[PDB]
């Protein structure tokens, strides 16, 4: 019966809690307590990219560490040459309520989506000189909150309906649908090998999915409120989440447990973008109080602040070669830091 | 309709878990190994970064 | 003479002691909001710049008045000093009028103003105002401005009496087109602003009344500063254009005290448009 | 994509003649356009340049005040008004398409060209081997050289390689000495050092026979070089 | 300084910027509105009438253009979204106004409507956003009150002690009972609005029927007022 099934589920949940507690023998803070502090990290605004009419919700670096796509509520994507601040492309969108964007690893396509429930894909390199809509992927029943390219023919989308999907771009169809969340899925992060990916939703839980098999491997539950951002450690063995409870947390896949939380008493606004550095020694986190904090990812000591924005920081991206950090905010400016 | 929830929870329970100390040590080892190739951590001299 | 040894000296000293840092603060505040697409900020910036120019030109006149009306800085220098002083004195009124008209348009026509690149049009208007005032005060610049008189004064850029109906018509035009045209526009624009929000459901009585004090009372400050000077100027120009040496000997200290009270509108502008405004402070 | 231009013919000396270049199949208004000519049996020679938005116009010193370049974006055509045609203007004029942003490939499409006959401190580029024998299946190493170093402080060397089969117009093979253009097989590769450059065809096939021209884009005017003939 | 291709890239960027200014002009000359309501509220009828008079299966947002006195308005309603709202409502914190349509003739779903209005009014991101509430379906309310079978006092006990305010303006000629009822519902909503506004945003009530052709004019008037107050704040007048 339903009561019997619920009792079995509760017993299994207690068993998983016990299994996690047994493997917890030394917190990460104890083992890191004898390594040198990072010291103060001063980052200076090197470039300021102007041109967006309205608030910026998402950005994504190119894999060449120089090109950069940005999405704003005015209804445009702009591809910037970060070194010279030139505008390479200006892509007008059909729906202005865009709130995610991705740059293909090959560099030929970009994707965007939002309240229209559609992950549109744009062909940057055509025989004609313009950018055209390659394909519109329809099938989500809620807003698209994140999109990440696996290659030029596969893309992973997380949506407002409690559901992620893996698409085939040539034939629009959803190849795999990942189900299991209870609230809106807000973020998404592909592993370095692009065989696994983690999604954080508004049920205050993050799940690691298997792209080929299609099933949820683990479920991580530590947060007190909804999860807004997620990113993999460059190792591929850990990920960091940023929530509305004004905290960031670092989970491990192998131990299946939360390692360290990044919180401060002065901070009461929610974190809305989270990214690592190349070494993973730094955890950069955006915030609603207009500023980005740079956390020493191994010791949970705030090492720096990136304070130059006049509105909330909505996106954050560390380049593939580690030279720069870009920050887009609701004041309609991006800023490249170094 | 909770049979799916029970089955998925069971498939999530029967996995191998390493100790948290081994996990933290591995994470530390990666950070210390890739420390020199990190411009944000140890700033690159202002003739090699392309944002001079 | 006799009162110009003390009074305009002390008013000019107070202006150079307080307005200059105040005008610098107002200039910084105005520039700060030029960055945010605002087109009130350009008018405020130009107003603060004009006030600073007049304030820095003040203390040669401070010496002039506190040394019993004598000029020793050179016949060439009084041309420039009078030009700067008497051009900023009118540019200030022009930019107050522009601020008033801008606010009236923004409030009375909210869905139609400003819209289309507001900084460019405002900068164009500011440059046009500067050109028109400079052209207006060029004929005084063409001058035999340094004047030697029998009674041991040796004024510059001023004359008692006036000269042959010409400076008299010029002064009458200067009054009626550098005051009561900008002041009249300012008063009408503020009255229209206070009459346009008669009907708004959102503005309560508390926040209607402070708009009332501003709209009826910022023009009052501008008039109370710039008014006695131009009234006396028009009185002399009309008397010469209808008295002998008795009349001017009677209203002389009035004229050189009204000039100081007119330049006192370089403390009010930074105050009333930076500190009184919650956004700037 | 296609570019069809017209307006060539026998012109008496001292006359005038307008050439139009009708474009179709691509976003014309966002492409800069060039006019490139070659004398009846000589190499290519750059003539003029008009930018996207018509904001930059350049001419060769040999045609500086004589010719004028213009474009008509709504009608999607390109013009070259010419005045006082001397006898050194007998050539076949090509309409070339070029777009400039980070990573773009300029000079990627060339029109078929119009023949014109008239009755009776710039970088030099030299291609010394002015003929090469070759047989199907083996590897050739066409060479080029420069007067001024083509390497810029950016990191790019603006050297381009063009192939002209005995019939149709030139088609881009390599841009900025290392990048194969879209549609060119991986048999072609390029290298160089700043002043001396080479183009390697790994396994030559019967469609690679033609004349190989190089070109510099470091600064205007654009100079070419006589070109090596593969036979 | 910089090479020929770099100059041409800069020139391409400058042309992109000119197109961006052209887009900025039309972006700041159009006013964005968000339409909210339940299934019963005739917001679909409102949008259909507004579309007809003036000027894709799982799609998540619908857009409507309409123009009053040469001023452009954009009106978005959400089509395919889930029940939860706390995440996608942040996208609408710079809209000119929010239009909240409520069915005024239900009495069994009215408290749910008040709860939804309270969530909209007290939202953290929707501060400084005014609400144009349309107390829709007034004709059903009139018929239902005149019939007398269905009573309000059992759904809202406080209605008995309620009396029509002196500022009432029942225009066409209607029984005092329908006027008392409709002003009671309006007063419930306005109590929610004035409880915790703090003067940063206002609430504009309107008694509407879905057939009414004057809705676009009402929206235009309210938006004019909202922009007037915002300009008063911007130009340092208050």
């Amino acid at each position: 019966e339903l009561d019997q099934l619920r009792q079995e589920a509760e017993q299994l949940k207690n068993q998983i809690r016990d299994a996690r507690k047994a493997c917890a023998d030394a917190t990460l803070s104890q083992i890191t307590n004898n390594i040198d502090p990072v010291g103060r990290i001063q980052m200076r605004t090197r470039r300021t990219l102007r041109g967006h009419l309205a608030k910026i919700y998402a950005m994504h670096w190119g894999t060449d560490s120089r090109l950069l796509v940005s999405a704003s509520q005015d209804g445009k994507l702009i591809i910037w040459d970060s070194y010279t601040t030139n505008k390479v492309h200006a892509i007008p969108l059909r729906s202005s309520w865009v709130m995610t964007c991705a740059y293909a690893p090959s560099g030929n396509y970009v994707a965007c989506g939002g309240l229209d429930n559609i992950c549109s894909i744009y062909n940057l390199k055509t025989r004609e000189g313009n950018v055209r809509v390659s394909r519109e992927l329809a099938g989500h029943t809620g807003y698209l909150s994140c999109c990440r390219f696996l290659d030029d023919n596969q893309i992973v989308t997380s949506s407002g309906d409690t559901t992620c999907a893996l698409w085939d771009i040539e034939t629009g169809q959803q190849t795999t649908t990942f189900t299991g969340h209870t609230g809106d899925v807000m973020s998404l992060s592909l592993a370095p090998d692009t065989r696994l990916f983690v999604s954080g939703a508004c049920d205050a839980s993050a799940k690691l999915w298997d792209v080929r098999e299609g099933m949820c491997r683990q479920t991580f539950t530590g947060h007190e409120s909804d999860i807004n951002a997620i990113c993999f450690f460059p190792n591929g063995n850990a990920f960091a989440t940023g929530s509305d409870d004004a905290t960031c947390r670092l989970f491990d896949l192998r131990a299946d447990q939360e390692l360290m939380t990044y919180s401060h008493d002065n901070i009461i606004c929610g974190i809305t973008s989270v990214s690592f550095s190349k070494s993973g020694r730094l955890l950069l986190a955006g915030y609603d109080d207009f500023n980005c904090n740079v956390w020493d990812a191994l010791k949970a000591d705030r090492a720096g602040v990136l304070a130059g924005h006049d509105n909330r920081v909505s996106c954050l991206g560390v380049t593939d070669d580690g030279m720069a950090v870009a920050t887009g905010s609701w004041d309609s400016f991006l800023k490249i830091w170094n | 309709q909770a049979r799916k929830l029970v089955e998925q929870l069971k498939m999530e329970a029967n996995i191998d878990r390493i100790k948290v100390s081994k996990a933290a040590a591995d994470l530390m080892a990666y950070c210390e190994a890739h420390a020199k190739e990190d411009p944000l951590l140890t700033p690159v001299p202002a003739s090699e970064n392309p944002f001079r | 003479s006799g009162l110009d040894s003390v009074l305009p000296p002390s008013l000019y000293a107070l202006v150079f002691t307080l307005g200059l840092p105040a005008n610098l603060l107002a200039l910084w505040a105005a520039w700060l909001q030029v960055r945010k697409g605002r087109e009130l900020g350009v008018y405020l910036l130009n107003l603060s710049l004009s006030d600073l120019l007049l304030i820095c030109a003040l203390p040669p006149w401070t010496d002039y008045y506190l040394r019993r009306d004598v000029w020793g800085y050179g016949p060439g220098a009084c041309r420039l000093f009078g030009f700067v002083f008497y051009t900023n004195l009118y540019v200030g009124a022009a930019f107050l009028s522009c601020v008033s008209a801008d606010r009236y348009l923004a409030v009375a026509h909210p869905l139609r103003f400003p819209g289309a690149r507001p900084i460019r049009s405002a900068a164009a208007v500011s440059a046009l105002i500067w050109m028109l005032e400079l052209a207006a005060n060029a004929p005084p610049l063409l001058a035999e401005a340094i004047h030697r008189d029998r009674y041991n004064h040796t004024f510059c850029y001023e004359s008692y009496p006036l000269s042959g109906r010409g400076a008299a018509l010029a002064n009458v035009g200067r009054v009626l087109a550098g005051f009561l045209l900008p002041w009249g526009v300012m008063m009408l624009c503020y009255a229209g602003l206070l009459r346009a929000l008669r009907g708004s459901a959102s503005c309560e009585q508390r926040e209607r009344r402070r708009v009332r004090r501003l709209a009826l009372g910022l023009p009052c400050v501008a008039l109370l500063c710039y008014g006695p000077y131009h009234a006396l100027l028009l009185l002399r120009s009309l008397v010469f254009l209808v008295g002998g040496c008795a009349l001017e000997e009677r209203l002389f200290p009035a004229y050189h005290a009204s000039l100081a009270l007119a330049t006192l509108n370089c403390l009010a502008d930074p105050a009333l448009y930076c500190l009184a405004c919650p956004g700037a402070r | 994509v296609q570019l069809v231009e017209s307006g060539g013919g026998l012109v008496q000396p001292g006359g005038s003649r307008k050439l139009s270049c009708s474009a179709s199949g691509f976003a014309f208004s966002s492409f800069g356009m060039h006019w490139v000519r070659q004398a009846p049996e000589k190499g290519l020679e750059w003539v003029a340049y008009i930018s996207s938005g018509s904001g930059t116009i350049y001419y060769a010193d040999t045609v500086k005040g004589r010719f004028t370049i213009s474009r008509d974006d709504p009608k999607n055509t390109l013009f070259l008004q010419m005045t006082s045609l001397r006898s050194e203007d007998t050539a076949m004029y090509y309409c070339v398409r070029s777009i400039y942003y980070y990573g773009s490939s300029p000079f990627d499409f060339w029109g078929q060209g119009t023949t014109l006959t008239v009755s009776s401190s710039d970088i030099v580029m030299t291609q010394a081997t002015s003929s090469v024998p070759v047989t199907p299946g083996e590897s050739v190493s066409i060479s080029c050289r420069s007067s001024k170093s083509l390497l810029h402080s950016n990191g790019n060397t603006y050297l381009y390689w063009f192939l002209q089969r005995p019939g149709q117009s030139p088609q881009l093979l390599i841009y900025r000495m290392s990048n194969l253009a879209s549609g060119v097989p991986d048999r072609f590769s390029g290298s160089g050092s700043g002043t001396a450059f080479t183009l390697t065809i790994s396994r030559l096939e019967a469609e690679d026979v033609g004349v190989y021209y190089c070109m510099q884009h470091l600064e205007y005017p654009l100079t070419f070089g006589a070109g090596t003939k593969l036979e | 300084t910089l090479s020929a291709e770099d100059k041409a890239a800069v020139e391409r960027s400058k042309m992109i910027e000119k197109q961006l200014q052209k887009d900025k002009q039309v972006y700041r000359a159009t006013h964005r509105l968000l339409l909210l309501g339940a299934d019963n509220s005739g917001k679909s009828t409102i949008v259909k009438q507004m579309r007809i008079y003036h000027v894709v299966k799982t799609s998540g947002i619908f857009e409507t253009k309409f123009q009053v006195d040469k001023v452009n308005f954009h009106m978005f309603d959400v089509g395919a979204q889930r029940d939860e709202r706390r995440k996608w409502i942040q996208c609408f914190n710079d809209v000119t106004a929010i239009i909240f349509v409520v069915d005024s003739s239900d009495y069994a779903r009215l408290q749910e409507a008040l709860n939804d209005f309270k969530s909209i009014w007290n939202n953290r991101w929707l501060r400084t956003i005014s609400v144009i509430l349309f107390l829709n379906k007034q004709d059903l309310l009139a018929e239902k009150v005149l019939a007398g079978k269905s009573k309000i006092e059992d759904y809202f006990p406080e209605f008995a002690r309620y009396t029509t305010p002196e500022d009432a303006t029942p225009e066409p000629g209607e029984d005092p009972r329908v006027t008392r009822a409709k002003y009671f519902i309006r007063d419930e909503f306005l109590r929610i609005s004035t409880a915790s506004g703090d003067g940063r945003h206002y609430c504009y009530p309107h008694f509407t029927c879905s057939v009414d052709t004057e809705n676009a004019r009402r929206i235009f008037n309210d938006c004019r007022d909202i922009i007037q107050r915002m300009h008063l704040r911007q130009y340092e007048l208050l």
